């Protein structure tokens, strides 16, 4: 199973993307996600137990998740997978992933609310249930609350980084993780979310589908710091209170560890890597 | 250590005190959480810190476009 770039899928493989992902909302399945990513991130904090955000299973954490969604989507259609989006390089609104045929484009002024593609609110396949406001209605704003993405240099910058995370292991850690996450450095992840706009840049993010191709990238660059440092791996490794060490299981699941997510090979293989 | 405050900003009443912070906009609890160099987030902008729970709740009053928030 491989994870490829969302700018080479076919017209196909989005058609069969696209619909995996409404039934999922039509069934339930879809709403379950965005009611457990939610959870963690508003419970998640610096100062107290965190595990899947500001903390350096922020990474794990995200890629068991994201197993569990296309999993999901693999159950509506099994030759459906998870693409991804280099948001580096695609940095424009007139990028494929949000074509009408796709995700759809930014939404309109007056209300923010995204007006065509397949998640539409008029679609009515596509509504927002697990809300933080009255709103029911996708909305974006790419490029509005934010000046741009990150660029491909900024990427490489953080990737360069050696140290996969360290103490107080949080969101003023230095290292790979947190600057990847975005909470210091040029900021990556986070200012991704604050691009978007509309929900993703809320703590009911996952309602806006881009959110499982932008974190795709973020586990892909994972993967290519782990291959730019070899010798460097997760931490910690054990003892660390209200932090994930390398051989504890995560919640909700606890059952996985980050150990056992190290390799991504075992569950998927992405189109091409870098280097 | 951040200060209260209670006013009108944009036809709506944010105002927040300490709990450990509590926001409020319109009478409804927004959810804010503070980051280890001091700076704010909301449930509303959770990925742009923001100096105090007085701009998070600025921040929030503005992308909210006269929503209100849910209990
Ligand atoms: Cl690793
Ligand atoms: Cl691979
Ligand atoms: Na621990």
């Amino acid at each position: 199973t491989v994870r490829k770039n969302q700018a080479t899928l076919t017209a196909d493989e989005k058609r069969r993307f696209v619909a995996a992902v409404l039934e999922l909302k039509r069934s339930g399945r879809y709403d379950e996600f965005v009611r457990t990513h939610n959870e963690f991130i508003m419970s998640d904090t610096d100062s107290g137990e965190r595990t899947g955000h500001r903390s350096p299973s922020f990474l794990p954490w995200h890629r068991r998740f994201l197993l569990d969604f296309e999993q999901a989507l693999q159950s509506v259609d099994s030759s459906v997978t998870l693409p991804y989006w280099d948001w580096s390089a695609d940095r424009t609104v007139r990028a494929s992933l949000w074509a009408p045929d796709f995700l759809g484009g930014t939404g309109r002024s007056t209300d923010g609310r995204v007006m065509d593609g397949p998640f539409a609110a008029s679609t009515g396949n596509w509504p927002i249930n697990v809300r933080v406001d009255s709103r029911t209605y996708l909305r974006r704003s790419l490029g509005g609350s934010v000046a741009e993405l990150p660029t491909r240099a900024e990427v490489e910058s953080v990737l360069a980084i050696s140290a996969y995370d360290l103490p107080p292991y949080n969101s003023a850690s230095e290292g790979f993780r947190n600057h990847l996450e975005g909470w210091r450095g040029v900021n990556l992840h986070n200012r991704v979310h604050v691009w978007v706009g509309g929900q993703m840049a809320t703590g009911v993010s996952p309602n806006d589908p881009v959110f499982w191709l932008h974190h795709a990238y973020v586990d892909k660059l994972w993967a290519e710091w782990q291959r730019r440092h070899p010798d460097s791996a997760y931490v910690p490794t054990g003892g660390t209170p209200d932090v994930v060490d390398l051989n504890e299981t995560m919640k909700p699941w606890n059952t996985v560890r980050p150990a056992d997510l190290l390799d991504h090979t075992a569950y998927y293989t992405f189109d091409a890597l870098e280097h | 250590a951040p200060e209260s405050f209670d006013e009108v900003y944009k036809g709506r009443r944010i105002q927040g005190r300490p709990a450990g912070y509590e926001v409020f906009v319109d009478g409804v609890q927004l959810h804010v959480m503070r980051n280890a160099d001091g700076s704010w987030i909301s449930v509303v902008s959770h990925y742009d810190p923001v100096p105090t729970p007085r701009a998070a709740a600025r921040a929030a009053v503005d992308e909210l476009q006269g929503a209100p928030l849910l209990p």
